[PDB]
């Protein structure tokens, strides 16, 4: 279930683990795109 | 006004280049997982621009 457009939900993440490599790669997502960031980094 | 888009630069490469290395491929590069051969669907580019 997501956030409707006007009823968005922006979700603070802090002090842990994310793989940013397997976020972007997957051959599931339709598009990407990044600004300034690598998700080769994570 | 149409643009001189005649002159090209490379927009995406896999590695960095020499002092007076030139490098003239036209061969689409992964950026990704993706094997992405002969289109720019998802994960790779087209290097020049």
């Amino acid at each position: 279930r997501f956030a409707s457009v006007y009823a968005w939900n922006r979700k603070r993440i802090s002090n842990c683990v994310a793989d940013y490599s397997v976020l972007y790669n997957s051959a599931s997502f339709s598009t990407f795109k990044c600004y300034g960031v690598s998700p080769t980094k994570l | 006004v149409g643009g001189n888009y005649n002159y090209l630069y490379r927009l995406f490469r896999k590695s960095n280049l020499k002092p007076f290395e030139r490098d003239i491929s036209t061969e689409i590069y992964q950026a990704g997982s993706t094997p992405c051969n002969g289109v720019e669907g998802f994960n790779c580019y087209f290097p020049l621009q």
